[PDB]
């Protein structure tokens, strides 16, 4: 199962560019209406 | 007939207190709960806040908490006051009731709801102008 | 205010400005000019007693249709101001009563 998971996970998308400073803010107005939901705005390199 | 009789001075100067009453009659007072409403000509309506059984006063953040809202049982009156009245307050003050409706949309066990404060019975309103005159 | 014009004896649809994000709880009010207002439909479906069937509420399908006030057959007593008061799950405590929606009926006998 370990090897099968690694094999099926190998060809998918690498997420090394997600390591980036996340300007992130709370979403919830009322107290404890839902943390547990973080709206993070960040940078990400496009096609070019 | 809960005729929310409102009676204020009718003529005030800036930076003093306005004393408008709100009578309860034709029905008990402790059974249900009452509140206050206001609106201005040219503008929309502006609730003042709410007084509940615990008598802790919920205030309006957009009015900078410069009012004195309360309630007294002796003469069956709702006691709303405005300290430091600005000249912009030349308008009419209303009365209203408040039924504490419980809006459910999730699970009660996790506090996944909220309370909506619905109002049914209102008053008539008295218009008071505030300026250098009294 | 937004002046609106409609005919007589026609079903009327009244929608307020800001959108209904999240599950919403609409209340309607009858601010007749000069004297005290009164509510039309609260809880999005529950019309209070003393309100004729000409005023109908809008059921919730959890999305789609906005806060609509169904009014079938306006009469000589409906020249007033209609207010959209709504409680959603993103505005938290919906402190504000929102904007003012106006209607001025033409062809009134
Ligand atoms: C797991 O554990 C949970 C613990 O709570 C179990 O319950 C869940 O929470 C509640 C309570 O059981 C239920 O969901 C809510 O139910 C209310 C209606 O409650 C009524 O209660 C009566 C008994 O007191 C009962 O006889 C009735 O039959 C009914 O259950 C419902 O109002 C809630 O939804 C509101 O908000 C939704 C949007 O968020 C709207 O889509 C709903 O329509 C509704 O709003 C109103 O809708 C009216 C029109 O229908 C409209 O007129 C009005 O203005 C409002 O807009 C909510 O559905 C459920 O039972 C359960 N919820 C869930 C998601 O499971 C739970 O059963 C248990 N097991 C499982 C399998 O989850
Ligand atoms: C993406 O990178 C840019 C790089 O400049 C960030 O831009 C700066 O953002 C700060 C606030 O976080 C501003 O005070 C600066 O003035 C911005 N500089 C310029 C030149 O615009 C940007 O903020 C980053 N993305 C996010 C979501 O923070
Ligand atoms: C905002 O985010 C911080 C993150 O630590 C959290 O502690 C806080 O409860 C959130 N909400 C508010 C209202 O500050």
């Amino acid at each position: 199962i370990i090897s099968l998971w690694d094999q099926s996970l190998k060809p998918c998308v690498k997420l090394t560019p997600l390591c980036v400073t996340l300007q992130c803010t709370n979403v919830t107005n009322n107290i404890t209406d839902d943390g547990e939901l973080k709206n993070c705005s960040f940078n990400m390199t496009t096609e070019l | 007939q809960v005729q929310l009789q409102e009676s204020g001075p009718g003529l005030v100067k800036p930076s003093e207190t306005l004393s408008v009453t709100c009578s309860v009659s034709g029905d008990s007072m402790n059974n249900y709960y009452w509140t206050w409403i206001r609106q201005s000509p040219g503008k929309g309506l502006e609730w003042i806040g709410y007084i509940s059984d615990r008598e802790s006063a919920t205030y309006n953040p957009s009015l900078n908490s410069r009012v004195v809202i309360s309630r007294d049982t002796s003469k069956n009156q709702l006691s709303l006051k405005l300290n430091s009245v600005t000249p912009a307050d030349t308008a009419v003050y209303y009365c209203a009731t408040a039924r504490r409706g419980q809006r459910i949309y999730g699970v009660v066990s996790f506090g996944e709801f909220f309370y909506y404060y619905s109002m049914d019975v209102w008053g008539k309103g008295t218009t008071v102008t505030v300026s250098s005159a009294s | 205010v937004r002046p609106l014009s409609v005919a007589l004896g026609e079903t009327a649809r009244i929608s307020c400005g800001r959108q209904a994000l999240g599950s919403r709880a609409v209340q309607w009010y009858q601010h007749r000019p000069g004297q005290a207002p009164i509510l039309l439909i609260y809880n999005n479906q529950d019309r209070p007693s003393g309100i004729p069937e000409r005023f109908s509420g809008t059921p919730d399908i959890n999305f789609g249709t906005r806060a609509t006030l169904t009014i079938s057959g306006v009469e000589a007593g409906d020249e007033a101001d209609y207010y959209c008061h709504m409680w959603d799950s993103r505005s938290g405590f919906s402190w504000s009563f929102g904007g003012a929606t106006r209607l001025t009926v033409l062809g009134q006998p």
